[PDB]
């Protein structure tokens, strides 16, 4: 009585080394890679719809700047935008920046609705030398400079507006700053000017400030910016002694903000990927990526490992 | 692993096994023989696809979250943004690192499950017929030609036909 019979195992002459609780380093016939650490050079414009500022910021496209026409109308799941971006106006500051960055961009929509403010005896339609689109002086196509009548009178403005609409508004409206006392005198008649613009719930007013500034633009002259959001039911009023850049309309609001904005120069491709960084989009089915922590849609959780093994095989044990 | 039998009591694998992750190697009078064990095999292979498809997807569907990157510092609000981004990377880290580790732990022991399993049915099929080596092999006390093998490997191995001449064999 001798034959034999042998129970055993599989094995491969070279395996993946993988961790467990108590071995860092141990043999397995298979494993899987759960670390995503390559990214696409391009970003997918497919299935998320993403639309390219390319030299708009979104914060000028709002505004109407020169250039940024064809994001009038624009839709977005994410906003594209480019570190060279180029400021191509009379120019300006938002105090509140980056939540005015922040609204817009989860908005998701560029849908602008004009409006016409029947303003008193005083102009319309002001514009500039450092913001000149094709060849003409010009301003942002969503606001307007109200300049002096032509026998030096701006009487206190006041016209409202009401939102018997089904939606939120925003009106974004800006206040001038003068160089010197006699620009504004020029520009005109007060000194100090002022902007008071009310809803039923707040009143926010601002009064100019006059002094030297550096030379950017190549005036020393600045804008400030401002939003108003009115909600059904609600109201705007705009109160001026002076220096209102107005607005031309509202922006419309969904009630559901649902987009977002990605900062990056990675050119658009024709891949199809759910997930985007700021290196590129990302093709994967792993769980993890250690490529950047700015990542959005359907992404893998960024982690700060390089690579974790799964093990999908026994240990290999070969000869 | 827990059962000791992967790098064990067998001292290592096959390189011929390439049809199957467990299986047989036999010896008789008429030759030799490798033969894969299928249900083994597949046993190991469910549980650890199991493990793969837990793991790839699950829902993080993010869109408008923070900012992430800042040119110069600003103070008490970005110092918040920065360290609200650093604890989730930390704790996400080390989500993955302790699944990873736990998953292959388990994996391993699930693996030397199967083999040991494998043995042991091997080992009731063949009753009084036959003696443990100690090297995951049965010393078997009778006769038995390529049938005999291959109703061991499928399971329709009747030991009461060999029974007298084997518990001759190992008794006397
Ligand atoms: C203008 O202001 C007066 C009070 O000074 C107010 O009663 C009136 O409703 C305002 N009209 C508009 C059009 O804003
Ligand atoms: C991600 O991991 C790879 C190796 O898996 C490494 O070469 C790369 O530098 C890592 N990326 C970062 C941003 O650390």
């Amino acid at each position: 009585g001798n034959p034999v019979i042998c129970m055993g195992h599989h094995a491969v002459a070279n395996g993946t080394m993988v961790k467990t609780l108590a071995d860092d380093q141990v043999e397995v016939v298979t494993a899987q890679e759960l670390v995503e650490s390559q990214n696409l050079p391009e970003l997918c414009p497919s299935p998320l719809r993403l639309v390219d500022g390319q030299t708009c910021d979104i914060i000028n496209g709002a505004l109407g700047s020169p250039g940024c026409d064809h994001l009038n109308g624009a839709e977005w799941d994410v906003f594209i935008e480019r570190p060279n971006a180029v400021d191509t106006c009379y120019p300006f500051d938002v105090p509140e920046y980056q939540s005015l960055r922040s609204i817009l961009a989860n908005n998701g929509k560029f849908e602008f609705i004009a409006e016409e403010f029947q303003w008193n005896t005083v102009k319309q339609n002001g514009k500039s030398g450092a913001c000149k689109r094709a060849n003409v002086n010009d301003f942002f196509n969503r606001l307007n400079w109200l300049v002096k009548s032509d026998g030096n009178a701006y009487p206190l403005q006041n016209l409202t507006k009401i939102n018997n609409g089904d939606y939120a508004r925003l009106y974004i409206w800006g206040v001038h700053h003068p160089s010197t006392d006699t620009e504004q005198t020029n520009l005109y008649k007060n000194n100090p000017g002022g902007v008071t613009v009310s809803t039923k719930t707040s009143q926010t007013s601002v009064v100019p400030n006059i002094g030297s500034r550096p030379l950017v633009r190549g005036l020393s002259s600045r804008v400030s910016f401002y939003w108003t959001i009115v909600e059904p039911g609600d109201l705007i009023v705009f109160n001026t002694i002076g220096n209102l850049i107005a607005p031309r309309g509202h922006y419309k609001l969904n009630n559901q903000k649902k987009s977002t904005i990605l900062n990056t120069a990675i050119p658009i491709g024709s891949c199809v990927s759910k997930c985007h960084t700021d290196k590129g989009s990302l093709s994967t089915t792993k769980p993890f990526q250690n490529i950047s922590r700015i990542a959005v849609g359907d992404c893998p959780r960024y982690v700060k490992q390089g690579s974790l093994k799964l093990a999908t095989g026994m240990r290999n044990i070969p000869e | 692993g827990l059962f000791g039998a992967i790098a064990g009591f067998i001292e290592n694998g096959w390189q011929g096994l390439i049809d199957g992750w467990y299986g047989f190697r036999h010896q008789n009078a008429e030759g030799t023989g490798t033969a894969a064990d299928l249900k083994s095999t597949q046993a190991a292979i469910d549980q650890i696809n199991g493990k793969l498809n837990r793991l790839i997807e699950k829902t993080n569907d993010k869109y408008h979250q923070i900012e992430k990157e800042f040119e110069q510092v600003e103070g008490r609000i970005q110092d918040l943004e920065k360290y609200v981004e650093d604890t989730k990377i930390d704790l996400w880290s080390y989500n993955a690192e302790l699944l990873v580790a736990l998953e292959n732990q388990h994996t391993i022991d699930v693996t030397d499950s199967e083999m040991n399993k494998l043995f042991e049915r091997v080992r009731r099929q063949l009753r009084e017929n036959a003696e443990d080596k100690g090297n995951g092999c049965f010393e078997i006390f009778h006769k038995c030609d390529n049938n005999c093998i291959e109703s061991i490997r499928n399971g329709t191995y009747d030991h009461d036909i060999y029974r007298d001449e084997a518990i001759n064999n190992r008794f006397q």
